[PDB]
RNA sequence: AGUAUGGGAGAGGAUGGUAGAAUUCCAGGUGUAGCGGUGAAAUGCGUAGAGAUCUGGAGGAAUACCGAUGGCGAAGGCAGCCAUCUGGCCUAAUACUGACGCUGAGGUACGAAAGCAUGGGGAGCAAACAGGAUUAGAUACCCUGGUAGUCCAUGCCGUAAACGAUGUCUACUAGCCGUUGGGGCCUUUGAGGCUUUAGUGGCGCAGCUAACGCGAUAAGUAGACCGCCUGGGGAGUACGGUC
């Protein structure tokens, strides 16, 4: 229904899984994709080619919407980041920019315990 | 050194808006901080940003 | 960060600058840092430890 | 009797009135005692963040020396003033006053 | 707090001697003036410790430069503390 | 050994205010099938709409970068910024007092964390506990939740591998290389190089040591005072007493 040129993509990634979102600017949501959505189920979410996978629907679930040219943003450690980008370029998209957003605190809340494995 | 001098202040800051530490510099330590205490200052009055 | 573009950048290149300049920002480095907490006991000795290896590297590279 | 360092952050909107709250501070602090070494107006400067989702705002520097009861009752106003977002008061020793940089 | 002229009238006033300022009626009554101050300050603090610490140096010193000037000679010692208005 | 006058550095202490990032919750806009978690899973959350993303609120706790084998403090300890009150230290030259000193049985003050009492507060984390896994069994390590507690005001408790496993004070005894706060001198225009002093580090001669090692910050050469030891267990336990 409504068209749009430019837009935003957004990657959580992590280390269990990847979401990749397609938004306009002023933030609202056109289309999403994740490792679980295309299989890839359990330990499998977290290896790059479901995130390249994930990446090419959200892509092409996008071009629906016909926009070209978006920008990117990286928020979140974990594999498949790279990958993503990739594949959304590979999708035939122009990207315009690509930054790292990750939060960090100013030395706020306490984290959990660590791991004795 | 003063918080008015931004110019000289933006001198030691990265492009993140982080304080550049003084090995990078070759700074002294009794002027690193007086420049981190302006630093400080600035960011409060908002002549520069805390991040970015 | 902000890594724009030119108009000849090829996506490939350009991921591969942005991975350059998220590796000088470090920000990774805080992320795993800010992940499990860290008894102080434990960093005051891996501080001391990296000042050790500090002070052994500037003395190899002196003589 | 202290000598101090003072910057005011004010609302564009009101800095039609400026005029006005800075000639109201200097008379209280002269007739109560001490002297302004500095007045300084630095304009509608832009700022870095916005503050109240503000993005420009109008900069006054001043460089008195003063008491605690002067002292206080700045605190005071400068408080309870509205068209001030953001205050600075620093002790210094020695009197300022030169023409500081970024003045201009 | 106290002044420098605070302290040059108490030194004009207990110097025994043109520029005393080592005489034990002089430190005595450096001291004392000082002790007296320090009461205000520990009323509204009462939970600096590591200030109070300073005070009873204070008061340590003074107890030893009393007992000495009380070994050197009763009648200053004795005068000393009844223009100062120590009980001992 | 101490006092007066000028100058300097510091996360030293107490009170009050204030700033930005982030976690959680709440309301709303976009939008739709998963999210989360692990070695692998499961419990758990979601089609009365999660997670993702955008805007706006509430609240608590802690202060990224600077940051350092750095600094301050008797020790325990102390980190955003500003003001008020306040202790100690370093440094120059004169002036002043004239042994006023060192140590210290009893005594007294301070003293991490956990814990206790009364009243508040409660984001995150998390003893006890519940559930899901693993295992021959799991009461644990792993996962999902979670109360006391961690925070504040006023008091108590008086213990730690409270460690440099090295009591305090004084004098003397080759050198080499760092770093912090000052003083002086010399270059010659501004950045360097020599010294001296109080701290903080790395090697190393003599000497010492069972050896490892220490070595001007001694575990060397001597002096003053105090504390403590006398095979391993029973045992820092029993009885008595103080708190």
């Amino acid at each position: 229904t409504r068209t749009v040129s430019e837009g935003v993509a957004h990657i959580h990634a992590s280390f269990n899984n990847t979401i990749v979102t397609i938004t306009d600017r002023q933030g609202n949501a056109l289309a999403w994709a994740t490792s679980g959505g295309q299989g890839f189920r359990g330990s499998r979410k977290s290896t790059p080619f479901a995130a390249q996978v994930a990446a090419e629907v959200a892509g092409k679930a996008a071009l629906d919407y016909g926009l070209k040219n978006l920008d990117v943003l990286v928020k979140g450690p974990g594999p498949g980041r790279e990958s993503a980008v990739r594949a959304l370029g590979a999708v035939g998209y122009k990207i315009n920019s690509i930054t790292d957003v990750t939060p960090i605190p100013h030395n706020g809340c306490r984290p959990p315990k660590k791991r004795r494995v | 050194i003063d918080y008015k001098d931004i110019d000289t202040l933006k001198q030691y800051i990265t492009e993140n808006g982080k304080i550049v530490p003084s090995r990078i510099t070759g700074t002294k330590a009794r002027y690193q901080r007086q420049l981190a205490l302006a630093i400080k200052q600035a960011r409060y009055l908002s002549l520069i940003p805390y991040t970015d | 960060p902000q890594v724009k573009l030119k108009e000849g950048e090829p996506v490939d290149v350009a991921i591969r600058r942005f991975k350059r300049s998220c590796e000088k920002a470090g920000v990774l480095a805080d992320v795993r840092k800010r992940e499990f907490y860290e008894k102080p006991t434990q960093e005051r000795k891996r501080k001391k430890a990296a000042a050790v290896k500090r002070y052994q590297k500037k003395l190899a590279r002196e003589s | 009797m202290r000598h101090y360092e003072i910057v005011l952050l004010v609302h564009p909107d009101q800095s039609d009135q400026v005029v006005g709250m800075v000639e109201r501070y200097i008379s209280q602090i002269k007739e109560a005692d001490g002297q302004i070494h500095r007045l300084e107006d630095w304009g509608r400067r832009q700022l870095a963040y916005p503050i109240n989702k503000i993005h420009k705002a109008h900069y006054i520097l001043m460089n008195v020396e003063c008491g605690q009861s002067t002292l206080d009752e700045l605190e005071e106003l400068f408080r309870y003033n509205d068209a001030i977002i953001r205050n600075l008061i620093i002790r210094r020793e020695h009197a300022i006053t030169e023409e500081s940089l970024l003045a201009k | 707090a106290l002044t420098n002229a605070d302290r040059a009238e108490i030194i004009a006033k207990f110097a025994r001697a043109e520029n005393d300022t080592g005489s034990p009626e002089v430190q005595v009554a450096l001291l004392t003036a000082q002790i007296n101050d320090l009461q205000g300050h520990f009323k509204a603090h009462k939970h600096d410790h590591h200030s109070r610490r300073g005070l009873i140096r204070m008061v340590n010193q003074r107890r030893k430069l009393l007992d000495y000037l009380n070994g050197k000679d009763h009648e200053r010692y004795t005068a000393l503390i009844g223009a100062l208005g120590l009980r001992r």
